[PDB]
């Protein structure tokens, strides 16, 4: 068994900044292969023989290393370079990848723009009511998002979803649907969706009243 | 030039099997092995074996060795992978590579996998138009909300494509083996109430084409 190990588990890197990426296997290793992928695509090859760049590699990206250290080494990070990047082995049986590095871009702060859409009339007309809230191109992937009906705030049947980093302006999305029957729907006014990200010192709120 | 094209997404019930097919073009078949490779969702790869498209010979992740079954098709230059004794531990994202006496240089799109109890259900699309005006982020921030189907791959367009700017489709989340999924599009003030703004679902599992216009409240 060669057991793989890989460092960091996520890297943020500015665009510009050289970042180093290490894979410890458990045993030497003859070579290190290394492999790129980016969400909803396979894995692309990126470097064979531990030094070796594929077609198609540009060369701001070397790899290397020895018996039970290999290394990335990206000189410059663009923007492309944002995605995971696993080792592979094959010096001991059987074949072994590693946990992979993912490289996120670090970028400036931005608030979100919220949005907040009462439930549809085709969606009550089904006994059912989904009010939605897209919290909308925001830097500091945390965020905390708070529902409130009539002050009262529920913690109960919301449902969060968010976006990997954008290609285009390196940010993140957030969508919170807070789902009520149609008669627990009907038997409020106001409601309230609350964000509260580090760009702000007060909450971000958006509400509507029946 | 050279491609490996997989079948497509499947849903199975656990204790069923499945062969997964893999096409092989643009280069001479019988010369490169063919390695299968397992991608667990959120979770690294895993080598599950690999095959000799010429006699027929496989090598083997022991860890792999009751569940996989290689085989070749010369004859159309195809490799398949049969999985038998499904279980839920089995839905993943799985490959097919070709090795070049170093690495995998080719690989194919992949065939996601689902093993579950749950019956296939058509979504529920919905609109979601602002109220009554608000949306400020670039002037006026539309939805559409997926909901209620199970056979996880949606397909959400908007204006038939055309639309591909300002566009953010989130990720499905399970809930009661019923999965929610919404996008947004954020369009230019003086285009939405003007013209026509569609967003468009197909559920293939379902055999469901959900256009739904935004039209305001």
């Amino acid at each position: 068994q060669s057991v793989l190990s890989q460092s960091p588990a996520i890297l943020s890197a500015s665009p510009g900044e050289k970042v180093i990426m290490t894979c410890s296997p458990s045993s030497s290793v003859s070579y290190m292969q290394w492999y790129q992928q980016k969400p909803g695509s396979s894995p692309k090859p990126w470097i064979y023989s531990t030094s070796n760049l594929a077609s198609g590699v540009p060369g701001r990206f070397s790899g290397g290393g020895s018996g039970t250290s290999f290394s990335l080494t990206i000189s410059g990070v663009e923007a492309e370079d944002a995605a995971t990047y696993y080792c592979q082995q094959y010096s001991s049986h059987p074949l072994t990848f590693g946990g992979g590095t993912k490289l996120e871009l670090k970028r400036a702060d931005a608030a979100p723009t919220v949005s907040i859409f009462p439930p549809s009339s085709e969606q009550l007309t089904s006994g059912g009511a989904s009010v939605v809230c897209f919290l909308n191109n925001f830097y500091p992937k945390d965020i905390n998002v708070k529902w409130k009906i009539d002050g009262s705030e529920r913690q109960n049947g919301v449902l969060n979803s968010w976006t990997d980093q954008d290609s285009k302006d390196s940010t993140y999305s957030m969508s919170s649907t807070l789902t009520l029957t149609k008669d627990e729907y009907e038997r409020h006014n106001s409601y309230t969706c609350e964000a509260t990200h580090k760009t702000s010192t007060s909450p971000i709120v958006k509400s509507f009243n029946r | 030039e050279v491609q490996l094209q997989q079948s497509g997404p499947d849903l199975v019930k656990p204790g069923a099997s499945v062969k997964i097919s893999c096409k092989a073009s643009g280069y001479s078949f019988s010369t490169y092995y063919m390695h299968w490779v397992k991608q667990s969702h959120g979770k690294s790869l895993e080598w599950i074996g690999r095959v000799d498209p010429d006699n027929g010979g496989t090598s083997f992740n022991q860890k792999f060795k009751g569940k996989a079954i290689l085989t070749v098709d010369k004859s159309s230059s195809t490799a398949y992978m049969e999985l038998g004794s499904l279980t839920s531990e089995d839905s993943a994202v799985y490959y097919c590579a070709r090795r070049d006496d170093y690495y995998f240089d080719f690989w194919g799109q992949g065939t996601s996998l689902t093993v579950s109890s749950a019956k296939t259900t058509p979504p529920s699309v919905y609109p979601l138009a602002p109220v009554c005006g608000g949306t400020t982020g670039s002037s006026v921030t539309l939805g559409c909300l997926v909901k209620g189907y199970f056979p996880e791959p949606v397909t959400l367009t908007w204006n038939s494509g055309s639309l591909s700017s300002g566009v953010h489709t989130f990720p499905a989340v399970l809930q009661s083996g019923l999965y929610t999924l919404s996008s947004s599009v954020t369009v230019t003030s003086s285009t939405w109430p003007s013209q026509t703004i569609t967003c468009n679902v197909a559920h293939p599992a379902s055999s469901t084409k959900v256009d739904k216009k935004i039209e305001p409240r």
